[PDB]
């Protein structure tokens, strides 16, 4: 990748999730900014890590058939490999989702009642103070957005080209969720009807975020680097073509360089093969899988897996039902 | 012959003034200081495991801090640790962590709303109800062991839609549910509270089965603000002096009289004691005794108000008819009052069913099978008829009215002072009153707009203003204060 403290959601993250207090220890990507942050607010640090594990997993199943699945390597120093060293398309998405899936957590873990630190917090307030017993704790919402952008974009203010594209996409990952809350109302009174109406906001799902961001990465515009400063030097900033085409801000992802080629092994691109993979699984008619192999002769692969069928399917786990085979035709490609 | 008949234009004037001044402040004060009426609290739930212990222990579940419960974090991982449903218990703890509640809190709402995923083989069936099994406790004090409040089973509905095609390529996506109403109380006196909701699952009676996969349950709590409790306590206790020395100063006036008071008379004052019964704070005892019962003693106190509104303004109208009319007694207006009687005679008793039913069980809604659905809405339909009744009969008299009027003062060369003076009067002292109350309710109306579709506050310099609480103290003083001006202006003229 270009962060390395990603790494913590991978490997040695092992669910700590509050029981294991490692407190500015492991971090491996860490400016005295992050350093500040995560000795002064511990009680959310993993869930820091949570957000990025769910980053993780929406990309490798939003890309689940392009070619580039968002692959993360074992050497954890460097956690989806050099794929991510170039300016491009992917890189856009992986900033933007690991950037809402840390927002998204904190907000979730709060609400859960994980951290005595989030937010507001006070257990007296009558002299007119804005404090939970006198005006109301509305501050709660803008919690996660505060941790995203205050650990996150620690090191996105060096004056270079791969920064301000990085300043763009992780606040277009924010923006991403803010832009799908829904507004909910309460109608209650006199006799219910409406003299008192209570309404909230409610956090979207994070498929709806995938997806939006899914979207806005085919539609993602190119920009071209210009340099300027009024002392001896320069600062690199990105100039939208806005020759023929429309690009916004807070809502769209932006890159400047090219995207490789993913059909074939080459370890100085980052790039892995898609030698062997599979395809003909999905609608088992024409897909990207077809693309996928960058090859022909889909036949290799038939199976006898063994599943659970003939089921009640209860509405949460562990069904305890019975086992059946069946067989299938994969068309696996070589 | 009434005070306002004899007042010069100049003093009328001056009582105007003094009126306005008090109602600008009114403003001032739910705008400026009052903190604004609610607040909203999003909770999310734990997911505690029991290990096969609760039978009749009762264990309750606690979501963090001390002695919390083991919890998974993600339902999938139910599957490969062997833990079946009606294993897993969705705790709340109500107040944040370090945080309390206080007596200012004058009740509670709480609301769920369920996030249920689709997958082809657990889909949401065409009569899908959840059946929940709730346990409420509450603490007084950290170190002490929970006390049940409250345990129920709450059967709902579920209104679910699906937007996205159903086909083998969306698995996973949520379905977009409405909100489900959970419990009302309508009481705050204890510290701390903890909700336990359990689903358990039973297949020969589709006891929550076909219901979706379930993933998580979100709860939000609505609360009135303290601040907003302490500043509507202070506006009561000032207005309460006031109105009780003006009700006792109009009383003497009636009855020290050569002549029997007049049905006017009777009305107005019946129409004051409404308001002082309104105006007193009663609630000031919520503060310090637990009497759940408090939130229907202020709706019935506040409907009662608006009867007598009402029928005030009929009465008034047939009070100034002219010619042919100046009639003094109750038994002969039933004709424009019955549908007043009616109509919240059934708004009484729908919240009646829905508000005392509360009171035994918290976790009630009139609104939960199609039967009480039935009912519900033939009373508010009934209330509906009989309110557009009242409007077309008061319009009715209103117009006869004017057209005498338009009759009487035609043919005033013919009559002597005496009697010129008598209607010259009653003919003002109706026009005024009509202005004042069309302008009134505009202004009420206007800003019920201006309250229902605006942000709430507004941020400008230093100074933030709360519009929804300035709504409530400006419209709350607006009426108690027209009152007071109706009081003191059709009292009798005292003469000499
Ligand atoms: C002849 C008629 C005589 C009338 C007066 C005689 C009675 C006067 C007695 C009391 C008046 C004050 C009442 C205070 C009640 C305090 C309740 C409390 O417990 O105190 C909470 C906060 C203080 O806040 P704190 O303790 O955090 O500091 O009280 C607040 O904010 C209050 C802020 C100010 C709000 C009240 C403004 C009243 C104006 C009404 C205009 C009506 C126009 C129609
Ligand atoms: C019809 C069109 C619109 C209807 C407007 C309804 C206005 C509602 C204003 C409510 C209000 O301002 O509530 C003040 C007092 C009740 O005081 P409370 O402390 O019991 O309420 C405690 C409840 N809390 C604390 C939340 C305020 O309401 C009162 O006294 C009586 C207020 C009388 C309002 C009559 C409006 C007639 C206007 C047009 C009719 C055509
Ligand atoms: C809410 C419901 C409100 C109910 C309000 C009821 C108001 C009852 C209001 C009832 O008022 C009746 C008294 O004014 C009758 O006055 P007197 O019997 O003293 O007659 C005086 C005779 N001289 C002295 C003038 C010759
Ligand atoms: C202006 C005047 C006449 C208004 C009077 C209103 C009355 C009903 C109010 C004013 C002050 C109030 C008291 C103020 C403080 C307390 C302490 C609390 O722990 C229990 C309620 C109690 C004891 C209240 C009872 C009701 C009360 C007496
Ligand atoms: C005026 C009707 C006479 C019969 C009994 C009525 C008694 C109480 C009046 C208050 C009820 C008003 C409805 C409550 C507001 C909502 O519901």
């Amino acid at each position: 990748s270009y962060p390395i403290w990603w790494s913590l959601a991978v490997g040695p993250q092992y669910s700590s999730l509050g029981s294991q207090p490692i407190l500015c220890a492991s971090i491996p990507g860490l400016v005295p900014k992050q350093l500040r942050f995560c000795r002064n607010y511990v009680e959310i640090m993993p869930s820091v890590a949570e957000g990025i594990k769910i980053g993780i997993q929406e990309c490798q199943h939003q890309f689940r058939g392009r070619r580039w699945n968002c692959t993360t390597v074992h050497d954890s120093l460097a956690i989806f490999g050099p794929v991510l060293d170039k300016a491009t398309r992917e890189s856009a998405f992986v900033h933007a989702i690991a950037s809402a899936g840390v927002a998204f957590a904190v907000t979730r873990s709060c609400a859960e009642g994980t951290a005595a630190i989030c937010g507001c917090s006070s257990r007296h307030q009558g002299s007119p103070g804005k404090g939970w017993k006198w005006g109301g704790c509305s501050e709660d919402i803008e919690f996660g957005g505060m941790v995203s952008r205050e650990f996150a974009d620690a090191r996105e203010n060096r004056p270079d080209a791969r920064s301000a594209m990085n300043r763009h996409n992780n606040e277009a990952g924010r923006q991403a969720i803010a832009s799908h809350m829904h507004l909910k109302c309460k109608c209650h009174g006199l006799s219910g009807s409406c003299e008192v109406k209570t309404c909230w906001w409610s956090q979207p799902d994070f498929r709806a975020i995938g997806d939006f961001l899914k979207d806005k990465y085919d539609s993602a515009s190119e920009m071209v680097v210009e340099k300027h400063r009024e002392s001896r030097g320069w600062v690199e900033t990105l100039r939208p073509r806005y020759t023929y085409f429309k690009v916004p801000t807070e809502r769209d992802l932006v890159y400047y360089e090219a995207s490789p080629n993913f059909c074939e092994p080459n370890p100085e691109t980052g790039s892995f093969g898609t030698r062997d993979r599979t395809c003909n699984v999905s609608s088992h008619g024409i897909d990207g899988c077809d693309l996928l192999c960058c090859g022909r002769g889909h036949n290799a692969r038939a199976e006898r897996r063994r599943e659970k069928c003939r089921c009640v399917f209860h509405w949460c786990c562990y069904v305890s039902c019975q086992e059946c085979t069946r067989v299938y035709d994969v068309h696996t490609c070589k | 012959g009434a005070i306002i008949e004899n007042m010069s234009t100049k003093k009328l004037c001056i009582v105007g003034g003094i009126l306005l001044v008090f109602q600008i402040i009114a403003f001032l004060v739910g705008g400026l200081i009052a903190p604004g009426p609610t607040t909203a609290v999003s909770y999310m739930s734990v997911k505690c495991v029991d290990a096969r212990k609760n039978h009749h222990k009762t264990k309750w579940f606690v979501p963090w801090g001390p002695n919390h419960c083991d919890k998974i974090r993600d339902i999938e991982e139910a599957i490969p640790r062997e833990i079946e449903a009606n294993d897993i218990v969705f705790s709340v703890h109500i107040p944040l962590p370090h945080m309390e509640m206080s007596p200012w809190f004058q009740f509670m709402l709480f609301i769920l709303q369920l996030d249920i995923a689709f997958k082809l083989n657990n889909q949401i069936r065409e009569n899908a109800e959840v059946s929940m099994d709730v346990s409420l406790a509450y603490r007084d004090d950290a170190f002490a062991e929970w006390t049940e409040m409250a345990h129920e089973r709450v059967p709902r509905k579920l209104k679910c839609t699906f937007t996205s095609p159903k086909t083998p390529e969306h698995e996973g996506r949520y379905y977009e549910c409405d909100v489900l109403p959970f419990m009302e109380i309508g009481s705050v006196a204890h510290k701390f509270y903890l909700l336990n909701i359990r689903l358990p699952v039973n297949e020969k009676k589709k006891i929550n089965v076909g219901i979706g996969e379930i993933k998580d349950i979100r709860l939000v709590g609505i609360h009135q603000n303290g601040g907003f409790t302490k500043v509507w306590f202070a506006m009561k206790t000032f207005l309460t002096p006031s109105i009780f020395i003006i009700m006792v100063w109009y009383w003497r006036r009636i009855t020290m009289m050569s002549r029997p008071p007049v049905l006017l008379e009777k009305v107005i004052f019946a129409l004051g004691i409404s308001m002082t019964f309104i105006n007193i704070p009663v609630e000031w005892f919520s503060i310090g005794f637990d009497w759940t019962w408090m939130l229907l003693f202020g709706d019935i106190r506040q409907g009662i108000f608006y009867a007598m509104l009402l029928s005030f303004w009929i009465i008034f109208c047939g009070e100034h008819m002219m010619d042919q009319h100046e009639r003094n007694h109750i038994a002969g207006y039933w004709k424009q009052v019955g549908p007043i009687a009616v109509g919240s005679f059934c708004l009484f008793i729908f919240d009646m069913c829905e508000r005392g039913v509360q009171l035994t069980n918290p976790f009630y809604s009139i609104w939960t099978t199609d039967i009480g659905t039935e009912l519900a809405m033939a009373f508010i339909i009934v209330a509906g008829i009989c309110l557009c009744l009242y409007f077309l009969f008061l319009c009715f008299m209103v117009f006869q009215v004017f057209r005498n009027i338009s009759g009487k003062q035609s043919s005033l060369p013919a009559m002597s002072k005496v009697r010129r003076l008598h209607y010259e009067g009653l003919i003002f002292r109706f026009k005024f009153l009509m202005l004042i109350t069309l302008a009134c309710a505009a202004m009420t109306v206007i800003f019920f707009i201006v309250s229902q579709v605006t942000e709430g506050h507004w941020k400008w310099g230093g100074v933030t203003v709360q519009v929804n609480s300035a709504f409530f103290t400006g419209i709350y003083g607006m009426w108690n204060l027209y009152v007071f001006a109706l009081m003191f202006l059709y009292a009798p003229s005292h003469k000499n």
